[PDB]
């Protein structure tokens, strides 16, 4: 069971450090419906199992604790050494979308960096040919996802790919059945 | 009257060693993926049914095959190699997109499974990198030994990414001259500051299951080379 393990060391780390590990990204966001559960997981990506500490100190830390355990390395987001841009507030001004960071909300509000990393400036669609509409009609392109998962890059690279997708929505209630049973 | 029990004893010493190759053989091919491993059977066969009859003649030399078997590095950067590339690893290094766009159709016209992905040489822009000038920190792609026709491919794959002493230094680093940095034994520091890291073992490292692999051919090659001679000058 290696989830078991994961999730062993994830809270001796928690136990460690404990002002300074937030979590995974996962135990700490959630979007705002579930219809863009799908969209939401297809952005995020490797992100959704990304650990978010305070400082890159935290994190050399934590990975050399690992390291020590002998265990699954893991990926880490330092709140204070992320590099990030604003998030676009012109794009809230949109004909027929909005920012997939809108349609997620943090834990503690502190993180916001982490999901201005992991999202940036993705916009969220209902349909394929809305997505297509708004990410290549405007003078300036945009990175957009439709509600079923396929992504639509500012190069022009058309991404679909649901067959690993349903399990990745399907964590995000797996969550709530973890938290109810606990 | 001793030469028999002798070539019995030498053939099961040969089957040893054979036994050994495919144990090993095999734990490369569990730790390529069943995904990958099947793309590169099957463009061995669209190549192979492509010679067979001689059509489209600078694209059948010009699958030059899989990055992991175009270059060779020394051992202590097995695992530091392997991480900032990944599945980089399997990436088809060809000339350009005719023969990527050749190699597909046939593909999705015999209908043949695997996942392959590929790099064509002709269109990665070499975009000339500058290096810093530390001490602190080695460029990777200098410490790879590959043919230079295909140095565009490796430029893109490793020509960003710097090989530091210890996390602190690289996490200076790759935030102060915005490249990717990683540390000998598998840690990263992404130039966006994201930090990836932990134990990274000599079991799955793909590159030292290859030179397993590839040495047990040479040890085989030795032994089989001496026996034949044995058998050859035995006839008389």
């Amino acid at each position: 069971s290696r989830q078991q393990r994961k999730a062993e060391i994830m809270e001796s780390i928690k136990r460690l450090y404990p002002g300074s590990v937030y979590g995974r990204l996962i135990d700490l966001c959630q979007p705002t419906q579930k219809k863009y559960q799908i969209a939401v997981t297809k952005v995020l990506g490797k992100n959704m199992d990304a650990i978010i500490v305070d400082s890159e100190k935290t994190g050399r830390d934590c990975i050399q604790y690992i390291k020590e355990q002998r265990g699954e390395p893991e990926t880490f987001l330092p709140l204070d050494y992320l590099e990030v841009k604003p998030t676009d507030e012109k794009l809230r001004e949109l004909k027929g979308a909005k920012l997939v960071i809108d349609v997620i909300r943090y834990e503690p509000p502190h993180i916001k960096k982490a999901l201005q990393y992991a999202c940036g400036n993705a916009l969220v669609c209902d349909n394929v040919e809305d997505a297509r509409r708004i990410a290549f009609g405007g003078h300036q392109r945009h990175k957009t996802v439709a509600l079923d998962g396929t992504l639509f890059q500012k190069s022009g690279v058309i991404s679909g790919g649901a067959s690993d997708l349903k399990a990745k929505a399907r964590r995000w209630d797996e969550k709530a059945v973890d938290k109810l049973k606990e | 009257n001793y030469l028999w029990r002798e070539e019995n004893a030498e053939q099961q010493a040969l089957a040893a060693k054979r036994e050994d190759l495919e144990k090993k053989q095999q734990l490369l091919r569990a730790a390529t993926g069943k995904a990958i491993l099947n793309g590169i059977d099957s463009i061995n066969k669209v190549l192979d049914h492509f010679r067979r009859k001689g059509i489209n003649q600078h694209v059948q030399n010009g699958y030059h095959g899989i990055v992991m078997n175009n270059f060779e590095c020394e051992p202590a950067f097995y695992t530091c190699v392997e991480v900032t590339a990944g599945n980089r690893l399997f990436y088809h290094i060809v000339d350009s997109d005719e023969v990527s766009t050749k190699i597909l159709m046939e593909f999705n016209k015999m209908n043949l499974p695997g996942e392959v992905t590929f790099l064509p040489l002709n269109k990665l822009d070499v975009r000339d990198t500058a290096y810093p000038e530390t001490n602190d920190a080695i460029p990777m792609i200098s410490k790879l030994r590959y043919n230079p026709r295909f140095d565009k491919a490796f430029k893109h794959v490793f020509g960003k990414t710097l090989i530091c002493r210890s996390m602190e230094v690289s996490t200076q680093l790759a935030r102060a001259f915005t490249m990717d940095c990683i540390t000998l034994e598998g840690d990263q520091v992404s130039h966006r500051g994201a930090l990836t890291g932990g134990y990274y073992d000599t079991r799955k490292s793909r590159l030292e299951l290859q030179k397993d692999v590839r040495k047990a051919e040479e040890e085989l090659g030795e032994l089989e080379a001496k026996l034949n001679e044995n058998l050859r000058r035995n006839i008389e």
